[PDB]
């Protein structure tokens, strides 16, 4: 007679390491770095933007493709890679804090500056650049001023916009930097262009320059952007003389949001809070090995294949 | 290391499904197994626990500071970089250390809650029997079927059977 | 795990205000009660080495890089936010990891120190005592108030009642 | 006749968390994380300046809230919300950097630039909105020069600050940007307006941009600042026409101090190494939920209220 | 901790040098000591595991953002310290905790080894000797250079020697 | 009778700090924390360029001192202390990004603008304060052009460059400033002076700022330095009318390298796979305390002078 003690064993194991043990062979085991995620944007319970081919600068100035997209409340905003901001080639300045700031918000209206010009403005310049409807258009917040009278000098303007509300507004500008001497005389006349912007936290001056350069969408000219917050009763002024392109409407970021950049196309039927290029992942594990670039609230990155943490014991078979 | 799963007991058992911990019996009326079932849930709770721990993480939010469409200043680019590389070798550091540390203390867990019910048998028969040195009871009375469900069931009285048994050790 | 405390040992004794462990006897003359110093203090200064740890403030002197007052240029500061909370979520989660683990290491190291003192006193009383599984010594002659004092004081000679103790344990 | 082992257990243990078990009851527990600050700075054994409402960029130009905070030396320096740096309308250009500079300082030092100027120029240019006892006034460390003749051209003047220390020396200038061609001419003359600013190694040229119209629109009359170190051995000079709000004084900052942004009452009773917006943390825990924002000596910032280290066995009551 | 390190061993042998754990015996022939290369090897081995993850190199390649011969731009210098400072307060306390929890496990590592050599040996033994309590074995039978070998080897047969020990051990 | 069981200790053993012990004793220890590095950069098997004297700013622009350094390949790149960038007085705008730049490349290729002038524009300006054979020389990859014919009105010009190749090439180019204006006028004339330089995705102009400064090198003159890449197919078109200090060469940055700052001498016999300011680090150790600034692949940089790693149990030796 006699009785005896023993413990369950299985004939195949997993290894896992230990603090003394590269192969240690228990039971069994589970992983602890993600390495699947959902190829899609999991936008369920969300109000998200899908921004399409529209660049979320193009909203603030109305660029032909962000027509769907010029006001709007969101709590995600997609950006895509095919994204356009310029029709009209040019550039911005520190374009990619403002690009920032617009993914971070949960929103943007749009307020008309009220500008007004005289019978000497041509405010309706359009370009075959910035097509819409079939037709020679042009950025929809913002007005391309030339002389009515071709060849005649600009004349000498003010124009001042009054933050009447009681958030900050966003105000966007170009200046036009004409491809020859030709097309700067006849658009603002022979005299020295001059434009200066100010406001209580903002003062610029800013010369058109005329240079030869590649063409893009067919120009040679440019239309270099500018940007300033400003504050609620604050007032800024445009003083201008000619290549001065003018806001039509300013903006106002609302609230906050997580801006997203990806591949990936939406899913309004799943939930997640984790996302990249992508899509996104959804997991209850604490690391990933997916992307080292992720947004929102998710597992850390580990440049690890595989972590193996045992649930079971030593495995020793018969 | 508590000295038994891969110590002084020469290997599993295969053949036990039932649980993680058991015993084998044999008397006069052939041989026997059944898993202990206290032991086993004590090991299993532990385990489950550690698990929860592990994906209990309520998370911050993070939004992006590098695009992934258009290029980042160098400069502060490479910054950027530096710091990102930097978290992940952390992370990538105590990943490796939780699991192993982690791993770790679940085999000798493991062993622990096997050597607490072999000593809570050895306990239980107190003079009744004695230990060979690969885990089993060598016990100096004939035990009843019913008499081995009293030592699993822990229920199993001593004194009953001590007489007997004495003798018999020491004859 | 050792197999004491929460274990074997059915409960621990509120009534015992003056040591961690000790011992609860009985005689002939009644009931008696005293805390072990040795074992405790064997606790208690490996709970203050881990206390003392905690404290050790050997520290970096960090200046402001963001403004409390002022608007930091948008970038920049997205940048140092994404710093600051991984940064953050890495000493969050170290804390959790070293009172998780520290607390678990002190649960069980306090287990062994018990179980020390149980072991001790096993190998004193040698073949002049049994266990009864519960913590408990039955000891196989009579022990005076004298007697247990040299047990809990570590001068019991067990050789000076064997004799007795050896038959009583088999009569 | 029996001996029995046994262990201490209390009437209320404390519940911490374990690898294995959250809810785990023990005799004893300590918090290893501070949750308690005290709201003062507490500033025994630190030579502290409280700069009140005198904004550190106002100690270098001499603004009239400044006065008192010109030169010192400090440990320590301290300042509040909405302290004046201004006294005229405009603002510093890189002025966060400029700020943690003299907010990373032990001190800073006044020396005379020793700048002179021919007859023609007025250089005790004074102004309502810089009003100190009760006077017209400006920057303590600038002058404002103008024509001293109305309307006639400011001469070409030329001015050059050598560093004869050991040590750089921090020089500010102002730019003025006239409200209006009217007050442009009236102060300066109907000449186009130059300032070049240049060293071994620092070359700028500022333009005034004039402003117009009503002078309650956004382009009305600001001083802009701007600021560059002067290496010891090296000079710099100042060529200008009008416009230039030159420098009477440049400064130098000296060692090292710790600089906190605070509302926090100075306690001086009280010791402290480690200080945040509410006041400062004097504790021995590792870990403080109390603000991510911290300066000094400081405990590790986790978002957990609670962390409890157990200090006893497992409370097991009969 | 488990019961002998420091323990119920009152000390170590600095005359031992041919292992970690051993045995000594005195018999008619006079005395000897023998190490055990069984548990030295158990206990070495672990260490080595350690020592190998300690090496186990990751290798994220880094590039330089603070130039060490030219002036950098002073807002991105204070964030890139601040960065800095705030990853080796990081690693240090890593490095601090690591070597800590390390040497904790090192130590009860040697320690259990330790006892599990004594405990292989106690059940070898079985009835035919008695614990000293200071680690030894007192067995109540004559034990000859070959039988001290069987004990180290661990082919000892107690039954062979049972009925004659067992008769000195109750009389 | 009797065995007895016992554990091996030793005379002297080392203290290493545990959860519950900062002075516990121990049979072996050993180090965690490198704390010795090597006052040499090892360069065994490692394509390097040693720059010397030579800044990584002056091998896209020419400096003499770079002469030796105008083109190469490498996989480590070494910059020294004082090395020199600028023989004429002057900056580079956005200066640490583009030696960042250069510093992360494994080599440069120059590629010639094909740029001509007319002839009443000289081209083959040059100073004192750049010399090669002990005379009066200029950046080697640049050209200072200047009007042929002194006082007369510099010509407006305009001169395009085309990349024909598969990557992007880095153009530079200098605005000169002229020291006073009888200087500018001579060089180039009354006029009004507008350089403006434009690609498909570049736009920017210039004006030469005239003022009174420190000499340098008796020169009160600036040369300052622009820098922009010109993606494949994409052309980058110089319009100006003096001033322009016009690129002859551009570069191309080829690959990746390691950037090492360091004044340590070159060691070919050693390698190494981390470097910092004072040479080279080489461990097996997780950690070191030599430097908080280090470049390659590194063990961590910790704050503590030494930790003990227990390699032994409990040091209990005879009383
Ligand atoms: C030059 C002058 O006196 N012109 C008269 C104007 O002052 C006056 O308009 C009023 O100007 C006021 C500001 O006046 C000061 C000032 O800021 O306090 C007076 C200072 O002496 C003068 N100092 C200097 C260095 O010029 C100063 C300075 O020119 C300006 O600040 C630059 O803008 O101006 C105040 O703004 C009043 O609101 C304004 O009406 C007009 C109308 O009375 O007549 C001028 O002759
Ligand atoms: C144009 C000229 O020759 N004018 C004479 C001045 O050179 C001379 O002043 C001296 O100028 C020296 C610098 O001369 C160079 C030079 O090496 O830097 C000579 C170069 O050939 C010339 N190159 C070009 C393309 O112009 C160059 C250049 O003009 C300047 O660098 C622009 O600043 O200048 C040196 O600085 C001496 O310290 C200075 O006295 C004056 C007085 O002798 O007379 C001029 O006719
Ligand atoms: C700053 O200007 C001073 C004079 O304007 C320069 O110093 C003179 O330097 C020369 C040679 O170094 C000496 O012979 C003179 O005696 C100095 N003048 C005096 C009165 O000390 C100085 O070199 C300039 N610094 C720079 C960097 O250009
Ligand atoms: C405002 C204006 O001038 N509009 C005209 C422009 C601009 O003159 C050039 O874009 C400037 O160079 O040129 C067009 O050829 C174009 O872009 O389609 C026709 C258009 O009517
Ligand atoms: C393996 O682990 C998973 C999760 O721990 C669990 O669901 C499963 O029951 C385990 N399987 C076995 C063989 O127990
Ligand atoms: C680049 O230059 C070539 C040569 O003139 C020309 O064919 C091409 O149109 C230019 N590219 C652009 C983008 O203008
Ligand atoms: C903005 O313009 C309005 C209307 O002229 C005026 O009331 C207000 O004072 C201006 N704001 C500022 C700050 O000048
Ligand atoms: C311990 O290790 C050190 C260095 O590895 C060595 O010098 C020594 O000889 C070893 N000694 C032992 C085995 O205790």
């Amino acid at each position: 007679d006699k009785i005896c003690l023993g413990h369950h064993a299985v004939a195949n194991g997993t290894i896992v390491k230990t603090l003394t043990n590269e192969q240690e062979e228990v039971t069994n085991a589970t992983e602890t770095v993600e390495s699947t995620g959902i190829n899609r944007l999991c936008m369920k319970g969300r109000k998200h933007k899908d921004l399409g081919n529209c660049h979320p600068i193009g909203m603030l100035i109305g660029t032909p493709a962000c027509d769907l997209h010029l006001t709007g409340m969101w709590d995600t905003l997609i950006e895509r890679e095919n994204a356009i901001a310029y029709c009209y080639p040019g550039a911005t300045v520190n374009v990619e804090a403002l690009r920032q700031k617009i993914m971070e918000s949960g929103g943007i209206n749009k307020i008309s500056t009220g500008f007004t010009y005289g019978s000497s403005i041509n405010s309706a310049g359009t370009t075959r650049a910035c097509m819409r409807n079939g037709g020679n258009s042009f950025y929809a917040e913002l007005k391309w001023l030339v002389s009515k009278s071709a060849g005649q000098n600009f004349p000498q303007t003010t124009n001042t916009y009054r933050n009447t509300d009681t958030a900050e507004h966003l105000i966007m500008w170009g200046i036009h930097h004409p491809s020859s001497t030709q097309e700067k005389n006849t658009l603002y006349g022979t005299q020295s262009l001059s434009i200066s912007v100010g406001s209580s936290t903002y003062r610029n001056n800013f010369v058109p320059v005329v240079g030869a350069r590649p063409q893009v969408n067919g120009l040679s000219s440019r239309i270099d952007f500018h940007w300033t917050l400003v504050q609620p009763g604050d007032n800024i002024t445009f003083s201008h003389n000619g290549g001065l392109i003018a806001p039509s409407r300013v903006s106002k970021l609302i609230g906050r949001g997580l801006g997203i950049q990806s591949d990936a196309p939406i899913d309004n039927n799943c939930e997640s809070k984790c996302f990249w290029r992508g899509g996104s992942i959804n997991t209850r594990l604490p690391f990933q090995n997916l992307s080292p670039r992720t947004v929102g609230q998710c597992p850390k990155y580990v440049n690890r294949r595989s972590l193996m943490l045992a649930t079971g014991m030593r495995n020793v078979p018969e | 290391l508590f000295g038994a799963i891969a110590g002084f007991l020469e290997n599993g058992w295969e053949g036990m499904v039932d649980g993680w911990y058991g015993f084998r019996h044999q008397n006069a009326q052939g041989t026997g197994q059944a898993a202990d079932y206290k032991s086993t849930q004590a090991a299993i709770d532990q385990i489950t626990g550690k698990l929860n721990r592990l994906v209990e993480k309520t998370n911050t939010e993070f939004e992006s500071i590098e695009s992934e469409f258009s290029e980042i200043e160098h400069q502060i680019g490479n910054v950027i970089n530096w710091t990102k590389d930097s978290i992940t070798d952390i992370w990538t550091y105590q990943a490796e250390l939780l699991v192993a540390m982690e791993n770790q203390h679940t085999i000798d867990m493991a062993d622990s809650e096997m050597l607490n019910l072999y000593e809570r048998v050895r306990k239980q028969l107190r003079q009744n029997a004695e230990e060979d040195g690969k885990g089993c009871f060598e016990i100096y009375h004939a035990c009843d079927d019913s008499c081995m469900e009293s030592i699993r069931n822990n229920t199993y009285d001593h004194s009953q059977y001590r007489e007997e048994a004495l003798l018999n050790r020491l004859n």
